């Protein structure tokens, strides 16, 4: 039944195909090979109908090679984002329960943030949900589970009124645990008040719960839904296109060219004799249906007989095309692969460092804003201090910091230009220290060893 | 990978099967308790008939002799299963994010159908036991066949002074539609438009609708609906938590056959009745359970047994 | 009370094939050649039916060459992540028995951490188990052994309700006689209490333990199951896709191309005379079935007879495919192999070092969190301090520290910026010290003997 | 699926690795298993076996694996391993580790080569009175168990083969065997030994060794060190694929050498020749020197034929040599290629991964053995034996000397640490105590 | 899993029984093929006796002390017990009448191996074999495979070990 708790917006349904292709590209060779029916078109439909043709297609695909550079691009981009740990501003012991286990599963907020950035880089959509059970939990919802949202101009303000996201959990309520029970959360906003329901499909029946308005420590309910949708473009529920679409497409084209190249290498890659000007009589007399080709074994041939070894030579057009695609892939982002043959002198990349890490900066800022909002809502649940921030690493291209860098930062701290916390964070940025600020303070409180 | 989503639109179930534990004021219990063998019998002390006797102080004469006996309850184990399902390769074989032993819609339908089969077997066994115990009324010769509430008052009459124990009715949809139609045209005007929509039976007993085939018999003129009223904990269903499912790939033919089979079991017990395993079988069929003459009456009084069945056309 | 103690969640069953493939790639040429049917497609299955066909396939596989760049990659990454030693923060004399023999077999925690990180690099899945016998022990459970798990949302908290793992063991019978017995451990979380059963099957009989709750030193049982699933992505019960899959695919393709190349070189490699314009009359006249080809002896041929010494030429398409596949394996950025012909500008890799050492940083943080949590669980078992850490070697591309680096570090230590212990850890990192901090302080407290 | 590891089937792999290490002779008397016969029909025949002998004898064994292990040992073993604790009390352990006068450093080197080559070994600390730190070969260990008791991974049983030769009056070669039998009952160590006299196994009763104070033992005095980790389970040898590459290169070189021997010599190939012309002027003898010229009939084309270079066989041989260098195994040096300083600094960590792993494993194994020896003698327990964890060591630079002393003047490095720095840098040889004794006096001036 | 536990518990002992029985049968066959056999059955009463052990020890010549263990059936041991109990030769006293190491300190390992009975009814021929160290060598190949395959189509799911 449509118009249900499980109805999905149209544009999400349109985007599901692209998201599936991106996920398959992230998975690797197995997904692409199993689902190669649409990626690699059959060379001809005539045999594609026949079972001999589908056997040939199976041999064609199974021989192919999946480069898998798009997944490496993501992994590399995520590694660029995440070095050391994101900083946290505000009380720490008063937010320690969130740091140790953000959703009661022992998962630190760092790892959930890493996964959120991974999904905002690969398919470019995610969501953070802050709920109360005493402790507030910050959920993570994949873009595949976001299925409904609604926008209104309430007194001229963009207000997210409705939002339904799919919630999943293994069913353990006695019985036999046939399948896992499945949940939907209907988040509604009326007259500046946050309402919610919980729809459970158990045994084929859609249970519903009474409307409840989660309330803060002081009360007053809410004016906004504690759910932020972060993407590659901006933190709005409107769908933002995935960063990895082009690379996935180039990778797929490279994969099909690789399939063609491997077929050519399999068939025509072996040198072959091709004895010309031979008759059946001579072959049956002296050759006898078998030719010894060793160094010490010689073979005679009749008059005007020309033996010529044949195999397809290199620098072919298929290889040329796939090399062009490899260049195009590295041209659109070099996080996927590197080339030791390519020599780049230092001091030139500082001009293009800004334009290149554009996706990194956008994703980092989006995730930082989303997590700051989520932590502020969690504080509202707890009645804590709102003036807090959780910003990720915006300083990409990281490495161990040179002695001159350390001298400069120390000189900056000796003058009243960089505070002690900022200097310590800068030193930890370059991998020259690991101890936290308070421990170092307490250790340096003592007199000099001497 | 085209839909790239679980097809929950599948009609996993249609009959309402929310009939367990508190859904029926505890009439049908669905505890999860594992027990061995094909029987689970327990024995309580029998009620002595002539415990109190007239006495003649002037002359006692001969002295009679009374003995105490021991009655036995029964709980027959019922085993169900799933026919071998050959899962089609289809095209929706992308990596399933959430793992399911059967995958696709097999378990999504299997949970509902398991609950439906449990409820149907329980209702059929209850009807059979009540018919074998004499707690049956057949209002079919009189009038259309179902009255507004005089039909329920007849079951109250049958059960007697302990009628306060009966507190819920399980009925097919057609009897309740007949009751609704009767209410709309109130001959003895006791329904106003505000109170024409009533679920109970004017005695505080809620009526629960279910479309179980165990409550409908015959066709055409012989079509009969069975409305049965239960006491507290009248029908007990005990899940044996022994579910086993397998996915096997068969080879040798032109194409591979990927089969699925599941397996489970549960117990049935009706308050105040025993299953005559000697008459029936070690693993009763749904026909064997619904068949009478396999359900002996253990309790000395019909008031002790839980449940009465009302037959209306 | 419980279902079958062995039951593989279908995701683990799906991942078993890939895990076996990656394990056998780690194995080397032996495993690949023992199971070549799954990797190397038969050149002609019509032959494969025949017995001479299987003889041909055996001869065609035994000549192949296994590169195994994947094993070298794993080794390189493991060496980079465990250069020097992981540091432990907290009481050390109290925790020394967990450091020296972490499972009671004299295996130091550093070696077990190395092995777990190796499995994280290869298969991207692992597990640490902390139990109580008396003293607590930290187990190691491979990816294949974790055969089921469960996640439930209770009070809005993602909780691991069930987690069963097959713990391999061995029977030391009266004799010296090989028995292989297995132990399955089921971990449950009911009503917020941790419960544990072992299916001992000692003597091959029912020794299934009952509902037992291991209890802390102070008491109060447990709130969470003491078992952590660490992976390449994060510490989730859900499967983390292996970081080695695409390299293994590339090595398999390179292996089949190598088999084809070896067949071509063995057959057509040797030069062959290919005498043409010949007749049997002349052959029996002069050659007589034996041609001398030394420099001291010459052989004549009749009119219009053209000898053409033929051999397979170089730079064939097979070498081209093999070379591009090796270059692709290197492009992925993996440290599988090196090339002295190539040159890289120093200071250029300083920008991409963050992206290249991504998987290394992710596995470092994941395993660090896993071991920190396991050590906290053991501390709670024995009621020690809770704020303890186990911080793996985060800094990569390690090298002997420069005199400039030494001077800068000493200058920083003399200023109240970097702690003494931090400086000592840095000096040990660069291979400029070996004694313990307290040992050096004790020795150097005294004035200079002069 | 597939069996755990290789089902402990590293026996043939260890044999192959040992034969590869032995050199060209071991490979050449094993050509049947390594180099397949070109033709089976010949292989049956006697001319076929003569052909195979000629085919294999002309081959050249490259021998890169032995150079790989030699380089790895040289990188690991520079200066001497460091010993921590009472050096005066443990001198009678270090000098004669097993009663033969062989220093503990040389046995450590042997165990390091065993770890690097086939990834297995064993240290056994027994009590004779003087503790003896034995070294047991990989093939000698022939049984081990993993019964875990009290919820803890424990090694309960271990039996290894122990080798000796008898000096009977007659120099007759007598090979007799001893089987030490280590067992662990109720967490307690028991042993028995066997003496064999040309097949006379004399068994001894089970015995309970105790420490100097008593309390007997809690764990078996035996550690199995491997390239991977110090675990009883079999660890993969580090040079498995390396041997495969060497063997493939060897067979390709056999083919190449056959080609060079047969077709490497050019020949005249006097085409268009008539036997009448031969018997007329050639006379069955062609003089080819520059002093004489040979005449030929009409339309005859002499042409020198010799197999040229850049063939596929040498292409494959160069590919496999490149593969060995590409693997990164320090096996050969290339004068042709050059690498900028600082580029290899980044990958120095990865290249020395197996080096660091083996160094740490052997260091931990020897540390544990020394703990057991101290337990037997009732000495201190805080003793360590750490190998050189800093590979590629060279003569330290003068600016590095300035840095080292400047660091020692500050209280950031100990005097012993500074002396170890200088010694490892090849700038001093005298012991720190001796230098202190000499320098405590007044300046010469 | 209780069924599989029963399978394993019986299977360990049964595998060892099969290995030992095959080893003993092969050893007896090889020794008979090599001519190293002595038969006391035809000479007088056919029963175990110390003289029988000596006569069997007459093989191997001077290097006969290398024979270590006399593996045999239980019935020959009990025949030896019967002979020793009624010591017609004043060798055994009651305190030393039960010894399992009769042959000059060589013990007598006892097992009911059908490979050693080698007879039936009254024409049975019990066979004992004395061994040196390493005489019978049994080498497992470390290739144990256990497979549980399920089948569907029947009234119940079936398994197969």
């Amino acid at each position: 039944d449509s118009n249900n708790i499980k109805y999905v917006r149209e544009d999400a349904k349109k985007m599901h195909k692209l998201w599936a292709h991106i996920r398959m590209a992230m998975e690797g060779s197995r997904a692409i090979k199993d689902n190669a029916k649409e990626f690699v078109p059959h060379p001809d439909n005539t045999k594609a109908t026949t079972p001999e043709g589908v056997a040939r297609y199976k041999a064609y695909i199974e021989r192919a090679v999946w480069y898998g550079a798009s997944a490496n691009t993501v992994d590399g981009m995520l590694g660029q984002i995440f070095a050391r740990d994101p900083v946290f501003t505000g009380p720490e012991d008063k937010f320690d329960m969130l740091i140790n286990d953000v959703d009661g599963s022992g998962l630190s907020i760092h790892q959930q943030a890493r996964d959120s950035a991974e999904d905002a880089l690969s398919l470019g959509r995610g969501g953070l949900f802050v709920d109360y059970s005493a402790r507030p939990y910050i959920k993570f919802i994949a873009a595949e589970d976001i299925l409904n949202w609604r926008e209104r101009w309430v007194n001229g303000a963009k207000r997210t009124t409705l939002l339904v996201f799919r919630e999943e959990s293994d069913a353990d309520d006695d019985g036999y645990q046939i399948y896992k029970e499945e949940v939907w959360r209907e988040l509604r906003l009326v007259d500046g008040t946050y309402w919610q329901r919980t729809w459970r499909e158990n045994d084929g029946q859609l249970y519903v719960d009474d409307w409840i308005s989660p309330t803060k420590a002081d009360g007053s309910q809410f004016d906004e839904i504690p759910f932020v949708i972060f993407g590659s473009k901006n933190n709005d529920p409107t769908i933002d296109m995935p960063p990895m679409r082009d690379l996935v497409e180039l990778n797929i084209a490279h994969f099909r060219n690789s399939a063609d190249y491997e077929e050519a290498c399999f068939i025509c890659g072996q040198p072959t004799l091709f004895l010309s000007g031979l008759t059946e009589h001579w072959v049956k007399n002296v050759l006898g249906g078998a030719v010894v080709i060793g160094s010490r074994d010689a073979v005679p041939l009749p008059v005007n007989a020309k033996p010529e070894l044949l195999q397809a030579e290199g620098n072919g057009m298929v290889k040329e095309a796939m090399d062009q695609k490899e260049r195009q892939m590295v041209a659109l982002g070099a996080k996927l692969i590197d080339s030791d043959k390519t020599q780049r002198t230092f001091g030139e990349a500082s001009m293009e460092a800004a334009a290149q890490n554009s996706v990194l900066s956008r994703v980092s800022k989006n995730v930082s804003d989303a997590y700051t909002k989520a932590l502020r809502w969690a504080a509202m649940f707890l009645g804590l201090d709102e003036k807090i921030e959780y910003e990720l690493n915006s300083d990409f291209d990281i490495n161990k910091m040179s002695p001159e860098e350390l001298a400069a930062v120390i000189s900056a701290w000796q003058s009243n230009a960089i505070s002690f916390t900022e200097m310590r964070w800068q030193i930890k940025k370059g991998g020259r220290a690991y101890l936290e600020d308070e421990d170092m303070r307490n250790e340096s409180e003592q007199d000099d060893p001497l | 990978f085209n839909d790239w989503a679980y097809k929950t639109m599948s009609e996993v179930l249609d009959q309402q099967v929310e009939l367990f534990n508190g859904a029926t004021r505890g009439a049908i219990i669905l505890r999860s308790a594992g027990n061995t063998g094909d029987l689970s019998e327990a024995a309580f002390w029998a009620k002595i008939q002539g415990l109190v006797r007239p006495r003649d102080p002037y002359s006692n004469a001969d002295v009679a002799a009374k003995d105490l006996r021991q009655l036995v309850d029964n709980t027959i184990k019922v085993a169900s299963g799933t026919p071998p399902i050959n899962i089609p390769p289809s095209m929706l074989r992308w990596i399933q994010k959430n793992p399911q032993e059967a995958g696709a819609v097999i378990g999504q339908q299997l949970a509902g159908d398991t609950m439906q089969d449990m409820l149907n077997n329980g209702l059929a066994a209850g009807k059979a036991a009540f018919t074998a115990g004499g707690a049956v009324h057949d209002i079919s010769a009189a009038g259309t066949g179902l009255m507004t509430q005089r039909a329920f008052n007849a079951a109250q009459r049958i059960f007697g002074d302990r009628s306060t124990d009966i507190q819920v009715w399980v009925s097919h949809s057609s009897p309740l539609f007949d009751l609704y139609d009767n209410a709309l045209a109130n001959a003895e005007q006791l329904y106003v438009f505000g109170t024409v929509n009533v679920r109970a039976d004017a005695f505080g007993r809620p009526i629960i609708i279910t479309d179980s085939p165990a409550l409908v018999s015959g066709a055409a003129e012989t079509l009969r609906h069975s409305t049965l009223g239960l006491t507290t904990g009248a029908i007990l269903i005990e899940q044996n938590q022994d579910f086993d499912s397998t996915v096997v790939d068969g080879t040798g033919k032109q194409n591979i056959t990927r089969q699925y089979q599941a397996e489970w079991s549960y117990n049935l017990g009706v308050n105040g009745y025993a299953y005559d395993i000697a008459t029936g079988g070690k693993a009763p069929n749904p026909t064997a359970l619904a068949t009478a003459a396999n359900w002996d009456k253990i309790s000395t009084s019909i008031k002790d047994t839980g449940g009465v069945v009302l037959v209306t056309k």
